[PDB]
This record gives C-alpha cells, sequence and structure tokens, in this order.
RNA sequence: GACGCGACCGAAAUGGUGAAGGACGGGUCCAGUGCGAGACCCGCACUGUUGAGUAGAGUGUGAGCUCCGUAACUGGUCGCGUC
C-alpha cells in the first residue's frame, strides 16, 4: 500500500534547471524523513538530499550543495528536488525514498520509488537509424545463425526493442546502450535462430524511441550472395 | 570529514546454496546506524538489514548483518536463485549519508565458450558516410573475454566500444557485442575485417572475418 | 519549695549578608542515548566520570552554610520580693 512515484525528469542542457517531484501514497510525508538518492548509469547509489519532519531541516551532499533544494508540500503529499546549474555529471536515475519509522526500521530507507531519468547534455533529441545485422551467408557457428538490428545515433535514452512484435523472445539479446563521443547513444539487438529457417521464417526488429516520435520496424534477411 | 564506507569485494561468484559474506568498513565510528540494500537490474533498491543487525520485516532470515567495531558484514547463509543481485551498505550516523560502492553477486556455473559472429556494415549505413562493424560473443561463461579488431591484420585501438548483457536468468551466461566505428572513406581503403576472441573455454584464439564487398 | 519581677543564656523562627561548581540542588549549562510517526529543532525519560563558569555563560528575592542582627517560647541559670 505504500508507494512513491517520481516525475519531472527528462533532458536539460548544462547550466539549466529542472524540478523533480515525489508523490507519496499510503502514508503522509509529514511523519517521515524523505530522501533523494541518485544512480548514474552503470554506477552505484549516491545520496543526494533529505528533509527532516517537524523541523523542516534539510541536508545535502557536498557534490550538490548550493545548487539543489529539497522541499515538501504536505497538502499535495508530495516532495520536490529543485535542481539548478545542472552539469553533465548530474545525469542519473533519481530515486526518492522514505526513511522508515524509528521503532520499526531504524534509519533504513524502507520504501523507494522506481526512479526517473535525468539527462544533462547539450546534444539535442534525435531518433535512431536502424540498420540490419544480416545473417551470414556462410551459415552458422554451431548449427545456428545470428542476426540483429543496429540502433545507432539516438538521444536521449531510453529506446525499446522487440522482435516479431514480442512473439520472438528466446535467444534474444538486447545490449545496453553506449554513449558515443558524438554525445549520441547506440546499441544493438541480436537473436540466434536455426540456419535452416533463414529463408522461410520472418524476422523483424521493432524499435520505439518515444522522445523523438520515432517508431520503426526492420525486416532482417540474408543478402545477394 | 565525510564518513567513508569501503565495501568489498566489488564482485563475487558463488554457486546456489553457498554461504557468502559482504563487508563494509567505516572510516570512523558510525555506531550501529548501518543499513543494507539489495538491487536487481532495472529496479529500485530494497531494504534488508537496519541498525546493522536487525532483519527488516518480511526479509528471509537467511540474511543477517553483524557489527564488529567499525566493520560491518552482510551474510547470506545459503544463496537461493533470487538472491543474485547487487548489495549496498549505507551509513546514516551523520549527514551527509554514505553508500558503499556495492557488491555484485553473480552465479557460478561451468565454463562455456562463446559462439562468435561478425557483421559487416549495411549498405544503408554506408550511404550516410560511416561504417559500423559488429562482433557478437554469444552465451559464454565466465564473463572475462578479450576481443581484438584487425583491419588488414593491423590491430585496432581506440575506435571500438563493447557492451555486455546481464547474466542470463536461464543458462547463467553472458553475451557481448563489440562495435568498430570507421568513416566510409577509411572503410573502403581496406579489405579484410576481423574479430579475434580469446576466452577461457577456447584452447586457442578464434577469428571471424569477412572481405569487404564479397557476400 | 511555690508564685511573681528582672537579667543573662539557650531557642522553633526570621531580616540582612557572601563564599562555595557539580559530592546541595535546579524548571542552570553541556554531552551521550532512548522515546513521542521526531538523527537536528521541541517535549519527556535515562546516563555522565575535571559532566562544568560559583551568583553568574541566570530575569532563581532556591536549599544548606559563613558573618551581622532580631526573636515566640509553654527552656536553663542567677539575683531580688512575699510565704
Ligand atoms: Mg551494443
Amino acid at each position: 500500500e505504500v508507494q512513491l512515484v517520481e516525475s519531472g525528469g527528462g533532458l536539460v542542457q548544462p547550466g539549466g534547471s529542472l524540478r523533480l517531484s515525489c508523490a507519496a501514497s499510503g502514508f503522509y510525508i509529514s511523519y517521515s524523513s524523505i530522501h533523494w538518492v541518485r544512480q548514474a548509469p552503470g554506477k552505484g547509489l549516491e545520496w543526494v538530499a533529505s528533509i527532516s519532519p517537524y523541523s523542516g531541516s534539510t541536508y545535502y551532499a557536498d557534490s550538490v550543495k548550493g545548487r539543489f533544494t529539497i522541499s515538501a508540500d504536505t497538502s499535495k503529499n508530495t516532495a520536490y528536488l529543485q535542481m539548478n546549474s545542472l552539469r553533465a555529471e548530474d545525469t542519473a536515475v533519481y530515486y526518492c525514498a522514505r526513511q522508515g519509522y524509528r521503532r520499526r526500521s531504524g534509519r533504513g530507507f524502507d520504501y523507494w520509488g522506481q526512479g526517473t531519468l535525468v539527462t544533462v547534455s547539450s546534444a539535442s533529441t534525435k531518433g535512431p537509424s536502424v540498420f540490419p545485422l544480416a545473417p551470414s551467408s556462410k551459415s552458422t557457428s554451431g548449427g545456428t545463425a545470428a542476426l540483429g538490428c543496429l540502433v545507432k545515433d539516438y538521444f536521449p535514452e531510453p529506446v525499446t526493442v522487440s522482435w516479431n512484435s514480442g512473439a520472438l523472445t528466446s535467444g534474444v539479446h538486447t545490449f545496453p546502450a553506449v554513449l558515443q563521443s558524438s554525445g549520441l547513444y547506440s546499441l544493438s539487438s541480436v537473436v540466434t535462430v536455426p540456419s535452416s529457417s533463414l529463408g522461410t521464417q520472418t524476422y523483424i526488429c521493432n524499435v520505439n524511441h518515444k522522445p523523438s516520435n520515432t517508431k520503426v520496424d526492420k525486416k532482417v534477411e540474408p543478402k545477394s550472395c | 570529514s565525510d564518513i567513508q564506507m569501503t565495501q568489498s569485494p566489488s564482485s563475487l561468484s558463488a554457486s546456489v546454496g553457498d554461504r557468502v559474506t559482504i563487508t563494509c568498513r567505516a572510516s570512523q565510528s558510525v555506531s550501529s546506524a548501518v543499513a543494507w540494500y539489495q538491487q536487481k537490474p532495472g529496479k529500485a533498491p530494497k531494504l534488508l538489514i537496519y541498525s546493522a543487525s536487525s532483519l527488516y520485516s518480511g526479509v528471509p532470515s537467511r540474511f543477517s548483518g553483524s557489527r564488529s567495531g567499525t566493520d560491518f558484514t552482510l551474510t547470506i547463509s545459503s544463496l537461493q536463485p533470487e538472491d543474485f543481485a547487487t548489495y549496498y551498505c549505507q551509513q546514516s550516523y551523520s549527514f551527509p549519508s554514505t553508500f558503499g560502492q556495492g557488491t555484485k553477486v553473480e552465479i557460478k556455473r561451468t565454463v562455456a565458450a562463446p559462439s562468435v559472429f561478425i557483421f559487416p556494415p549495411s549498405d544503408e549505413q554506408l550511404k550516410s558516410g560511416t561504417a559500423s562493424v559488429v562482433c557478437l560473443l554469444n552465451n559464454f561463461y565466465p564473463r572475462e573475454a578479450k576481443v581484438q579488431w584487425k583491419v588488414d591484420n593491423a590491430l585496432q585501438s581506440g575506435n571500438s566500444q563493447e557492451s555486455v548483457t546481464e547474466q542470463d536468468s536461464k543458462d547463467s551466461t553472458y553475451s557481448l557485442s563489440s562495435t568498430l566505428t570507421l568513416s566510409k572513406a577509411d572503410y573502403e581503403k581496406h579489405k579484410v575485417y576481423a574479430c579475434e576472441v580469446t576466452h577461457q573455454g577456447l584452447s586457442s584464439p578464434v577469428t571471424k572475418s569477412f572481405n569487404r564487398g564479397e557476400c
């Protein structure tokens, strides 16, 4: 019954500003400490800020002091993180979390939202080009072939990839994106299939990048020779 | 001084049913104000232990914590399949709060050699003026693996990027893609493109290659 | 010996006074911990060891005590008066 939902994330340029909100339900924030914790892609948790009940005292990580402001609007049962003077290193999934009741769970954070992605970059929103990774005319590496789709040069994260509108899931591997030196993302999705069906079975990768209004489907087949 | 929390190891491999221990060492007294969390890929952390040694409500008792002065340990007495995850300690003795660096706990299984595939750039991409060459290492264990790119037998450096999947829930292997990025102009001035893979389950390096423009 | 008067002593009490610092306390200051939906603030409880400036970091005419007084008395002693 206790839930936290963060919103307000998205893309912003260096030096810009952004306000995150943390909507509580199933408890009233006035009785708890509320914390913000962030996680850069691939990295660990880093505590950001918190606000204490009854006194409204606020506390901040050195890496954000002076730029960030945590606050709470009890009549919306919502907490906020006002982020100013943002830098590329602030790119992260931002979680809000409830510190539990002292008698029940000490100072542990007993409930967490599912997070909201903040991307700080000067790159502008861009849909990907989707290129085939065509099964080798040779045949196999162990009775089976491999094919896929290359999802190149989009911004920002995330994109979704599925095969045959979801009907094909066994042996699919969709790789985590990498950030290129252009400042754009790229990733590939591959699937292994029986070589004996390459000519008769149909294989389509479904790519959706909502931030750019880009949604495409690519049939992946063998080639001339 | 901000309080440091030094967490070790950064990763460990264990079989289902094994006892494992994770350690977090504080740089000054944090009394018992230490918590442990579990986090699975894509999901929020979950509280396991509070006040250093108290089991959080609903957590299975095979999880325990203990304090020895300023050293703290999380012990799992016998790993179950759903316990493979990343674990974080945290001190909340004083502000600012500090998380440890994290310990990834991965499943140990038998060695599996990768199957290797190479993909030339598509004609469509080439119209755009750039070429991407992709090398795929599929379903291998352990995770350590080396991929080298060769262009007409010259070893490439600084122009490739790698990505590894999470360990597979079913067969407990990893997969890896490596992408070599060249301009169209540079791609067309060479013939033989090759991906060279070394893995524990391979007696000798395996090479996959194609010739530009042939099938 | 009784009663009476007086003086001296003692004396519950009391006006003024000024030293003492944590072994007199504090609804004094501080530190640590627990609790109250509460890491700090606020309240309460516990614990403190050179906690800790003796009259003020105090907007206590605080207790006890020093010194200077006053004193109920239904206490003592001595003198005197009458049997
Ligand atoms: Mg990739």
